C-alpha cells in the first residue's frame, strides 16, 4: 500500500526556480516561503505571486464592487456592528422590486446593485486578460482560459443579458449568502421547475460526470504513481508502463480507454460543458420558453402519477367564489 | 442543533414522491397539551323562557336567546377572553348595560365577527367552526396577531430584547426573518397578500410559452412577485407547522388536480377569510381601541393563518364547540 | 401568439435540444473518441492522422511510436482460446512479464527546463536537503517481506523539476552493487525501511543502471515496474486467490 | 483484438476467488468471478425493469417510473407491482455495483496497481446505500426511497427538498454543492494546464512541469504540483458525496423542522438577539 498517495514522507527542499516569461519578470513580487504542513500533502512553496496591469485592475474593480456590496448590508441594519456580524447571512443587496423596464433603475431599489455588477464585470473581464496574457508570456496553449470565458459567459448570463432580453434588471441576481440562494427557487418556480428544463438535466449530467472524471482520474494516477505516472507532460511523449497500465485498467473494466492527453480533454470539455449546457438553458429561459414543466407537458415528457388522495380542482373556477 | 429519533411521517402523495409531512413526537405532544386546555362546554341549559331582548336593557346581537341561554354565553365568553378579569373587564360593575369599557362595544363586533367566521366560511371551518378560545386562548389580546409591519416575539405573552422591539432598526431583518420560517427572503407576505385583497399570490405562468404582450419589458410582473409569494408559503408552512406536501406536489405548484390536494383548497379559502376578517372586522376597530393597543401606523392588530392555527394543520386539533354553542354559528 | 412558437407543432427550445444532442454526439464520437486512439493503435492478433510533438530540448517525436525492435515476450499459450491468459515461461521478474513489464521508453535522461539531469541522487544535488523534521534514511537498514535485513540506505534520487523524491538508493548487502526503488514501495520508519513488495533475496536482480549517477526513461521504469511484478510474483502464492 | 502493447500484461492470477476457473477475457473486457456476478445481477436487474414497465401504462422512457411501496407496509415485503418489483430491482443494482467494485480490484492485481480506482468507487455506492437503505431505515419504510424513472426521480428529489421547505439552508447541502462547484472548477484547471504546456499552438515547442508551476503561481501565487492535484481532485470529489451524506440522512431521522430554521443556533444566541 502505497503511502506516497496519502502524503509526502520525506520533503526535499532546493533553491527557487524561475521559469522566465516573454515579458513581465520584474513583474514578480515577493520573497517565497515553504510551509512544512502544506508539504506534506501539497507543494511546501507557497508564492511569489505575479502583479501586472490587468492583475491590479481586477483587484481595482472587485475592491469597488465589495465594498458598495458590503456598505448597502451595513445599511441594512442600521450601522450596528455587532448585528452585523450576526445577520451577515441574511444580509443582501438587490435588484429593483418594481418594474422599471430596462430603465437605470433607483439607487435605492437596485441602483447600488447595477452599479456593483458593473465594477464585477470589470474585475471578471480584467483576471480573465491575467489567465489568458500568462499563458501567452510562458509559452502556453490558451485552454484555461477559454474555460474561463466560458464561466464569465454564465455569469453574465444569468446577471445582465437575461434581464436584457426579457427586459427587466428585477431578474438578476441578489448579492448576498442566503439572497443569491432565495434567488434559485424564485427563478426555478416563476419558470416552472428548473428539472424540467432540458439544459439544467445537461449541466446536472455534465458536473455530475466532472466528479466522475475527476474521482477515476485522480485515482487512476494515485494507482499508477509508483511508475511515475504523476509525470504527465512526458508520459505523452514518450509512453510509460504507467499510462499503459493506466489504459488496461479501463479497457479490460468499461471496454474502451483514452490516452494520458486525451482524458484530460475528457475532463476540460465535460467541464467547460457545465457552463455552456447551463448558458443556454437560461438564454432559451423567459424569452423562448416560460414553463419549462409545461414544456415538457406538451412534448409529452412529464412523466404522470395517479392520485392518493382525491382530485382536487382549483377553487378559484367554482360558483360564486371569490377573486 | 439536532432532534432525536424516531419521527413520525405521513403520505400524501403517490408512494415514491416523498410527499407528507414529518414530525417530531415529542412537539406534536408539547402542542396536543398546550391546545387541551380547552375549557369544556358548559351544561346545557333550559330552553323556555323569554328572550332577552325583553328581559335585558341593551342587547342587540344575542336577543333571540332566552336569559338562561344567554348568561351561558357570557359565562363561556368569560372563560375564553378574560377569565382572570372575569366579567368586569368589558362590563361596569354596577352597570351590566353600559358600553363604558372598549371592550364591550370591541366584543359585540367579535360576536358579529366570530358567528360570520362560522357562516359564510364554512367552506374553510366546516363542522369544526371556531370559538372565541382559537384566536384568545384565555386572554383579551391574543398570542398570535400581526401589525403592519413584522415584530417579536411571535407570542406576545413573552418579552422582547431591545433589539427584538420595532423601535430598534437593525432587527428588522431578523423580525423580517422569523416569520418566513427563517428565510433571508425581502418581503412581508402579511401585509402584502392578507391584510388586504389588491394582490394576486399566482405568479407562474398557465401556458408553455412566453404570451405576447405580457412577457417583455413593463408589462411584466417583476421576479420580486416570485420571492413574495414564497415568502408567504414559507410563512403558511410555518404557521401549521407543516411543509410544502401537504398541499403541493413540487412538480408543479401551479397545478391543481391530481397535483394538489384538498388541504390545498381549504388553505385557498384560508387567504379569502383571513383576508374577509382583517378588512371588514379587524382593521376598523383602530377606532374603538386605545393607542396602546395600536401599532405605529394608527392601525389595530390583525390575524393570520397561525393566529387560529398556532403551529397545527388543525387549530385545537379539530376541536369544536359548534353544537354546544349554536348561537356563536351557524346563523340561518 | 406566442413567443418563440413556430410552424406547426414545433417551438424554438425544441429545436435547440436537437442541435445539443448532435454537438455532444459529434464531439463525443468524431473528436474525443479519435483522440482517444493515437495511443496503442493499430490493433493486433477510423485512424487520425499521426501527432508531431516538437520536443522542449531539441527533436521532435510522432505518436504512436514504432520501435526499430520488437522486444522477445517469454510468455506462453494457456488455453487455445482467443482471449486466453498467458503463462510465463522463464523468471517472470527477470524476463519483466505481466506487473513487472517496461515500456520502451527513450534511453535518454529526463531533463529539467534549463538542460541538467532531473533524476539525480542527493550527492551530485548539492543544494538539495531533506527538510527539517522529515526522517533522514541514509544509512538505515531496508527490511523485506520476509523480515531478512536485504541492504543499507547510501543515497536519496531527486526530482530537481518538481523538488520531490523519487528514488532510494540502497547497496544490496553481500553482492557488492547498489540499487534503486521507488519511494512508493517504501514504507519509511524512523528506525528501518519495510519493502513487503519483493522478497530478501530479489533484490539482487534488481534491474543496474547503465552510469551511477544518471537514469534514463527506459531504466527508471525497468526499476518501477521490477517491484510491482514483485506484487504478483514474489513467493508462489502471491499469484493464486485469496479464499 | 488488443493494444499494441497490450500482450505482455495479459497474465493469469490477480484473482480474489475462482483460480483458473474465472481468469479469462472476453474481447476487452476482464471476466473474472465478479464479472459473472455483476452479468448475472445486471442480467436478473434488466429483466425485471422490463416487466415492471409492460405492466405500466406507458413505454416512453422519459415518463417510465417504477415506484417504491406507500408508508404503511414499512420493512417487509411489498405487493411485486405495488412496489415489489423496485425492491427486487434495488438487490439487483446493489449486487451488480459491489461485484463492479471488486472486479476491478482484481484488474489492479493483476495490473499491480493500487486499489485506487475499486476504493474511489466506493463513495458512489455508499450515497446510493444512504438514499435507498440507510435512510428508509431510519424513518420506518422503504417507501421513502426515490423511484426509478428517467424525470421522476428529479420529482422525488424535488419534493423531497421541499419537504424543509428550502433545502438550500441544509449545511450539509451547502457543503456538498460547495465540492460540486470546486471539483468541476478544478478539473478545467487540470486539464486545461496540461492542454496548455503540450499543445502550446503554432511551431511552439512543448513546455516542462517548471511551466505548470510557474503559470498557477503567477496567476494565484501558489502551484500545488503534479502529484498532489491527482490527490485533491479525489479528495475534492469524494467529498460531494461523502459530506453531503450528513446532510441528507438527517434531514428526517435526526431533524424534523425547515433547514432555514436550523441556522437558529446562530441567530438565536441571547447575546447577540
Ligand atoms: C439526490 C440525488 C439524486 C439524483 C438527482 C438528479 C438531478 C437533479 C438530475 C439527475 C439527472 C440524471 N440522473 Mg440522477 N441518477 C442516475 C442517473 C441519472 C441520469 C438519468 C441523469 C444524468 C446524470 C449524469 O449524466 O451523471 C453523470 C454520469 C455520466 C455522464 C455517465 C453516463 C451515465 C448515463 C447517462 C446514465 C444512464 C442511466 C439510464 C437510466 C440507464 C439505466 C440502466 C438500465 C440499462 C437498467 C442514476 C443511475 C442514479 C442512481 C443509481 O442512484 C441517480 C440518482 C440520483 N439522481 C439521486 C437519487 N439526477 C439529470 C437529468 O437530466 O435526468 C433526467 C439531472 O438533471
Ligand atoms: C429550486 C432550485 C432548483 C435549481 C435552480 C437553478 C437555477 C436558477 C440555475 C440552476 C443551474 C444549475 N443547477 Mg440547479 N441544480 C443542480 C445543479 C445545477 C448546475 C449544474 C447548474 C449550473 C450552476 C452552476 O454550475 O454555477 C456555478 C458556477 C458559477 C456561478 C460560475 C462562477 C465563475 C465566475 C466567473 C467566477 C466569479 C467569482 C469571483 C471570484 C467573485 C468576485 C465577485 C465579487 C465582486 C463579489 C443539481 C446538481 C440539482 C439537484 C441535485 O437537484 C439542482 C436543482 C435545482 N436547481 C432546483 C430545481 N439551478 C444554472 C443552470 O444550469 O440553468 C440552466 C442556473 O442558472
Ligand atoms: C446558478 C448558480 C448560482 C449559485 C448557487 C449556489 C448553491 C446551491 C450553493 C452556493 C454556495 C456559494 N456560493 Mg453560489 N456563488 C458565489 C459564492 C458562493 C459562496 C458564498 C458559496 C460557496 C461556493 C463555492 O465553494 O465555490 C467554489 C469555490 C472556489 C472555486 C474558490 C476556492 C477558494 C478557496 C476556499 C481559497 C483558499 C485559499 C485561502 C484563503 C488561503 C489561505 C491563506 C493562509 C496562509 C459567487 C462569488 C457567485 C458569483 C456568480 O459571483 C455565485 C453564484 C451562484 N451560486 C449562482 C447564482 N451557490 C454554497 C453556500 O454555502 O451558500 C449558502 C451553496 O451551497
Ligand atoms: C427542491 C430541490 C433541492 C435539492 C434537493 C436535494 C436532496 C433531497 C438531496 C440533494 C443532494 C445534492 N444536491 Mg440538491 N442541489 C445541488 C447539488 C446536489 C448534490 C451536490 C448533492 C448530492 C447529489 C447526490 O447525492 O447524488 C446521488 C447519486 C448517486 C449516489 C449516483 C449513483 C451511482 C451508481 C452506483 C452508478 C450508476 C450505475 C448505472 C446504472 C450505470 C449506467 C450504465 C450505462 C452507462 C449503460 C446543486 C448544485 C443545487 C443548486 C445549484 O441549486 C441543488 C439544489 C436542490 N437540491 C434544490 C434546493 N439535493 C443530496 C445530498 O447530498 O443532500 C445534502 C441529497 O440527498
Ligand atoms: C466549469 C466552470 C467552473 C469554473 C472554471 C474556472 N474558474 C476559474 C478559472 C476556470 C477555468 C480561472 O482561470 C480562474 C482562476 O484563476 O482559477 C484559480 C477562475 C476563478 N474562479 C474563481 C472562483 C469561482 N469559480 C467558480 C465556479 C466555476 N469556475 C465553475 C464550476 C465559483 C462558484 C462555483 O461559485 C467561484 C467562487 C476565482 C478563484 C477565479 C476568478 C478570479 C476573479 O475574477 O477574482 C477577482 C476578484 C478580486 C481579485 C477581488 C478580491 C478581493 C480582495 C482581497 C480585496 C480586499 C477586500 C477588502 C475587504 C476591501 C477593502
Ligand atoms: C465522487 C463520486 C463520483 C463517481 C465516481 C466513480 N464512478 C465510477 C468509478 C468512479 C471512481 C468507476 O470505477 C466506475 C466506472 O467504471 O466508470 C467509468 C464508475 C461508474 N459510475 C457510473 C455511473 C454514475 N456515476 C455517478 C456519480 C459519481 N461517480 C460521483 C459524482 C452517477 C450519477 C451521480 O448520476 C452515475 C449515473 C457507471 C458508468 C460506473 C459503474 C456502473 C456499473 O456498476 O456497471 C454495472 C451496471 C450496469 C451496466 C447497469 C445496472 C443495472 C441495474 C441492475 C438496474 C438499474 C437500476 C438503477 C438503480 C436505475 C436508476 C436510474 C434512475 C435514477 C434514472
Ligand atoms: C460482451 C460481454 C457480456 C462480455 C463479458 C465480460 C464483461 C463482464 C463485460 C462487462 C459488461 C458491461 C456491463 C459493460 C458496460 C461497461 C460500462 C460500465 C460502460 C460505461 C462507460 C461510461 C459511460 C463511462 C463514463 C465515464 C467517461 C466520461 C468515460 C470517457 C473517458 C474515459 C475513457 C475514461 C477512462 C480513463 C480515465 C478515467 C483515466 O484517468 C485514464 C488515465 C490514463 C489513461 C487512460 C485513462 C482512461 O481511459
Ligand atoms: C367581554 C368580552 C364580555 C365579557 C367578559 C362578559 N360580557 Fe356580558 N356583555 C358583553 C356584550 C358584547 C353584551 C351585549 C351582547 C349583545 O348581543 O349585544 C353584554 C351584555 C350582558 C348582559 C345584558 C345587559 C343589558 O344589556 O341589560 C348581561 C346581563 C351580561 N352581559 C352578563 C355578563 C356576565 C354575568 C358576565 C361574566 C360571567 C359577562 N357578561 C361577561 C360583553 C362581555
Ligand atoms: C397548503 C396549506 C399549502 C402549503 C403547505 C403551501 N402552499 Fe403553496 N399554495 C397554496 C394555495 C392555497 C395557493 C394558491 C393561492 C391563491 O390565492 O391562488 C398556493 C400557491 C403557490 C404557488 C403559486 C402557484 C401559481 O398558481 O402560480 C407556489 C409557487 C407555491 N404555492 C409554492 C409553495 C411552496 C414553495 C411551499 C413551501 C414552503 C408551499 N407552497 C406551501 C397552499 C399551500
Ligand atoms: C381561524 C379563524 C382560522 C384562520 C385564521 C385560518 N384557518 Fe385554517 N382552519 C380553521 C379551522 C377551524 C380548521 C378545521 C376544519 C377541519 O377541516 O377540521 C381549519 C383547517 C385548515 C386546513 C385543513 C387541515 C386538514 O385537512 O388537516 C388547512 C390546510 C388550513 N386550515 C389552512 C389555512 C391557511 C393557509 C390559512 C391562512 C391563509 C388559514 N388556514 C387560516 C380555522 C382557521
Ligand atoms: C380570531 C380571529 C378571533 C376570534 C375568533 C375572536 N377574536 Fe377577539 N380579538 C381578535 C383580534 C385580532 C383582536 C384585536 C387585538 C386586541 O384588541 O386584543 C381581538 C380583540 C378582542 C377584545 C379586546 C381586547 C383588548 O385589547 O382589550 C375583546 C374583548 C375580544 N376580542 C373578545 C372576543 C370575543 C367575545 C370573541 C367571541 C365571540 C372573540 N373575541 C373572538 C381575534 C379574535
Ligand atoms: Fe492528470
Amino acid at each position: 500500500a502505497d503511502y506516497q498517495t496519502i502524503y509526502t514522507q520525506i520533503q526535499a527542499r532546493g533553491p527557487h526556480i524561475t521559469v522566465s516569461g516573454e515579458w513581465g519578470d520584474n513583474d514578480r513580487v515577493g520573497k517565497p516561503f515553504y510551509s512544512y504542513w502544506l508539504g506534506k500533502i501539497g507543494d511546501a512553496q507557497i508564492g511569489p505571486i505575479y502583479l501586472g496591469a490587468s492583475g491590479i485592475a481586477a483587484f481595482a474593480f472587485g475592491s469597488t464592487a465589495i465594498l458598495i456590496i458590503l456598505f448597502n448590508m451595513a445599511a441594512e441594519v442600521h450601522f450596528d456592528p455587532l448585528q452585523f456580524f450576526r445577520q451577515f447571512f441574511w444580509l443582501g443587496l438587490y435588484p429593483p422590486k418594481a418594474q422599471y423596464g430596462m430603465g437605470i433603475p433607483p439607487l435605492h431599489d437596485g441602483g447600488w446593485w447595477l452599479m456593483a455588477g458593473l465594477f464585477m464585470t470589470l474585475s471578471l473581464g480584467s483576471w480573465w486578460i491575467r489567465v489568458y496574457s500568462r499563458a501567452r508570456a510562458l509559452g502556453l496553449g490558451t485552454h484555461i482560459a477559454w474555460n474561463f470565458a466560458a464561466a464569465i459567459f454564465f455569469v453574465l448570463c444569468i446577471g445582465c443579458i437575461h434581464p436584457t432580453l426579457v427586459g427587466s434588471w428585477s431578474e438578476g441576481v441578489p448579492f448576498g449568502i442566503w439572497p443569491h440562494i432565495d434567488w434559485l427557487t424564485a427563478f426555478s418556480i416563476r419558470y416552472g421547475n428548473f428539472y424540467y428544463c432540458p439544459w439544467h438535466g445537461f449541466s446536472i449530467g455534465f458536473a455530475y460526470g466532472c466528479g466522475l472524471l475527476f474521482a477515476a482520474h485522480g485515482a487512476t494516477i494515485l494507482a499508477v504513481a509508483r511508475f511515475g505516472g504523476d509525470r504527465e507532460i512526458e508520459q505523452i511523449t514518450d509512453r510509460g508502463t504507467a499510462v499503459e497500465r493506466a489504459a488496461l485498467f479501463w479497457r479490460w473494466t468499461i471496454g474502451f480507454n483514452a490516452t494520458i492527453e486525451s482524458v484530460h480533454r475528457w475532463g476540460w470539455f465535460f467541464s467547460l460543458m457545465v457552463m455552456v449546457s447551463a448558458s443556454v438553458g437560461i438564454l432559451l429561459t423567459g424569452t423562448f420558453v416560460d414553463n419549462w414543466y409545461l414544456w415538457c407537458v406538451k412534448h409529452g415528457a412529464a412523466p404522470d402519477y395517479p392520485a392518493y388522495l382525491p382530485a382536487t380542482p382549483d377553487p378559484a373556477s367554482l360558483p360564486g367564489a371569490p377573486k | 442543533c439536532f432532534e432525536p429519533p424516531p419521527a413520525t411521517t405521513t403520505q400524501t402523495g403517490f408512494r415514491g414522491l416523498s410527499m407528507g409531512e414529518v414530525l417530531h413526537p415529542a412537539t406534536v405532544k408539547a402542542k396536543k397539551e398546550r391546545d387541551a386546555q380547552y375549557p369544556p362546554a358548559l351544561a346545557a341549559v333550559k330552553a323556555e323562557g323569554p328572550p332577552v331582548s325583553q328581559v335585558y336593557k341593551n342587547v342587540k346581537v344575542l336577543g333571540n336567546l332566552t336569559e338562561a341561554e344567554f348568561l351561558r354565553t357570557m359565562t363561556a365568553i368569560t372563560e375564553w377572553v378574560s377569565p382572570q378579569e372575569g366579567c368586569t373587564y368589558c362590563h361596569d360593575e354596577n352597570n351590566l348595560a353600559s358600553e363604558a369599557k372598549y371592550p364591550y362595544v370591541v366584543a359585540r363586533r367579535m360576536l358579529e365577527m366570530t358567528r360570520a367566521i362560522n357562516t359564510n366560511w364554512t367552506q374553510h371551518v366546516a363542522q369544526t367552526g371556531v370559538t372565541c378560545y382559537t384566536c384568545h386562548r384565555g386572554t383579551p389580546l391574543p398570542p398570535y396577531v400581526r401589525y403592519l409591519e413584522p415584530t417579536l416575539p411571535l407570542n406576545n405573552r413573552e418579552t422582547p430584547t431591545h433589539v427584538e422591539r420595532v423601535e430598534t432598526r437593525s432587527g428588522y431583518v431578523v423580525r423580517l426573518a422569523k416569520y418566513t420560517a427563517y428565510s433571508a427572503l425581502n418581503y412581508d407576505p402579511f401585509t402584502m397578500f392578507l391584510a388586504n385583497d389588491k394582490r394576486q399570490v399566482r405568479v407562474v405562468p398557465q401556458t408553455a410559452l412566453p404570451l405576447v404582450g405580457v412577457s417583455r419589458g413593463k408589462e411584466r410582473r417583476p421576479l420580486s412577485d416570485a420571492y413574495a409569494t414564497f415568502a408567504l408559503m414559507m410563512s403558511i408552512s410555518d404557521s401549521l407547522g407543516t411543509n410544502c406536501t401537504f398541499c403541493h406536489n413540487a412538480q408543479t405548484f401551479e397545478s391543481w388536480g391530481k397535483k394538489s390536494t384538498p388541504q390545498r383548497a381549504i388553505a385557498w379559502w384560508g387567504i379569502r377569510m383571513v383576508r374577509d376578517l382583517n378588512m371588514n372586522y379587524l382593521a376598523p376597530l383602530n377606532a374603538s381601541l386605545p393607542a396602546s393597543r395600536l401599532g405605529r401606523q394608527g392601525e389595530a392588530p390583525q390575524a393570520d393563518c397561525r393566529t387560529c392555527h398556532q403551529g397545527v394543520t388543525k387549530p385545537l386539533f379539530g376541536a369544536s364547540r359548534l353544537k354546544d354553542y349554536p348561537e356563536l354559528g351557524p346563523i340561518k | 401568439m406566442y413567443h418563440g412558437a413556430l410552424a406547426q407543432h414545433l417551438d424554438i427550445a425544441q429545436l435547440v435540444w436537437y442541435a445539443q444532442w448532435l454537438v455532444i454526439w459529434t464531439v463525443v464520437l468524431l473528436y474525443l473518441r479519435r483522440e482517444d486512439r493515437r495511443e496503442g493503435y493499430p490493433l493486433v492478433e477510423e485512424l487520425p492522422y499521426p501527432k508531431t510533438f516538437v520536443l522542449p530540448h531539441g527533436g521532435t517525436v510522432t505518436v504512436p511510436r514504432r520501435r526499430p525492435e520488437t522486444r522477445e515476450l517469454k510468455l506462453a499459450q494457456t488455453d487455445g482460446f482467443e482471449g486466453a491468459p498467458l503463462q510465463p515461461t522463464g523468471n517472470p521478474l527477470v524476463d519483466a512479464v505481466g506487473p513487472a513489464s517496461y515500456a520502451e521508453r527513450a534511453e535518454v535522461v529526463d531533463a529539467t527546463v534549463d538542460g541538467k539531469a532531473k533524476i539525480v541522487p542527493l550527492r551530485v544535488a548539492t543544494d538539495f536537503s531533506i527538510a527539517e523534521g522529515d526522517v533522514d534514511p541514509r544509512g538505515l537498514p531496508v527490511v523485506a517481506a520476509d523480515g531478512v535485513e536485504a541492504g543499507t540506505v547510501t543515497d536519496l534520487w531527486v526530482d530537481r523539476s518538481e523538488h520531490y523524491f523519487r528514488y532510494l538508493e540502497l547497496s544490496v548487502a553481500g553482492s557488492a552493487r547498489t540499487a534503486l526503488i521507488p519511494l512508493g514501495f517504501c514504507d519509511v520508519k524512523k528506525d528501518k525501511i519495510v519493502v513487503t513488495s519483493i522478497l530478501s533475496e530479489q533484490f539482487a536482480n534488481v534491474p543496474r543502471l547503465q552510469s551511477r549517477d544518471q537514469i534514463t526513461l527506459r531504466e527508471e521504469d525497468k526499476v518501477s515496474a521490477y517491484y510491482a511484478g514483485g506484487l504478483l510474483y514474489a513467493t508462489p502464492e502471491r499469484a493464486e486467490s485469496l479464499l | 483484438a488488443l493494444l499494441s502493447f497490450e500482450r505482455k500484461y495479459r497474465v493469469r492470477g490477480g484473482t480474489l476467488i475462482g483460480g483458473d476457473l474465472f481468469d479469462f477475457w472476453v474481447g476487452p473486457y476482464f471476466v473474472g468471478f465478479f464479472g459473472v456476478s455483476a452479468i448475472f445481477f445486471i442480467f436478473l436487474g434488466v429483466s425485471l425493469i422490463g416487466y415492471a414497465a409492460s405492466q405500466g401504462p406507458t413505454w416512453d422512457p422519459f415518463a417510465i417510473s417504477i415506484n417504491p411501496p406507500d408508508l404503511k407496509y414499512g420493512l417487509g415485503a411489498a405487493p411485486l407491482l405495488e412496489g415489489g418489483f423496485w425492491q427486487a430491482i434495488t438487490v439487483c443494482a446493489l449486487g451488480a455495483f459491489i461485484s463492479w467494485m471488486l472486479r476491478e480490484v482484481e484488474i489492479s492485481r493483476k495490473l499491480g496497481i493500487g486499489w485506487h480506482v475499486p476504493l474511489a468507487f466506493c463513495v458512489p455506492i455508499f450515497m446510493f446505500c444512504v438514499l435507498q437503505v440507510f435512510r428508509p431505515l431510519l424513518l420506518g419504510s422503504w417507501g421513502h426511497a426515490f423511484p426509478y424513472g428517467i424525470l421522476s426521480h428529479l420529482d422525488w428529489v424535488n419534493n423531497f427538498g421541499y419537504q424543509y421547505l428550502n433545502w438550500h439552508y441544509n449545511p450539509g447541502h451547502m457543503s456538498s454543492v460547495s465540492f460540486l462547484f470546486v471539483n468541476a472548477m478544478a478539473l478545467g484547471l487540470h486539464g486545461g494546464l496540461i492542454l496548455s504546456v503540450a499543445n502550446p499552438g503554432d511551431g511552439d515547442k512543448v513546455k516542462t512541469a517548471e511551466h505548470e508551476n510557474q503559470y498557477f503561481r503567477d496567476v494565484v501565487g501558489y502551484s500545488i504540483g503534479a502529484l498532489s492535484i491527482h490527490r485533491l481532485g479525489l479528495f475534492l470529489a469524494s467529498n460531494i458525496f461523502l459530506t453531503g451524506a450528513f446532510g441528507t440522512i438527517a434531514s428526517g431521522p435526526f431533524w424534523t423542522r425547515g433547514w432555514p430554521e436550523w441556522w437558529g443556533w446562530w441567530l438565536d444566541i441571547p447575546f447577540w438577539s
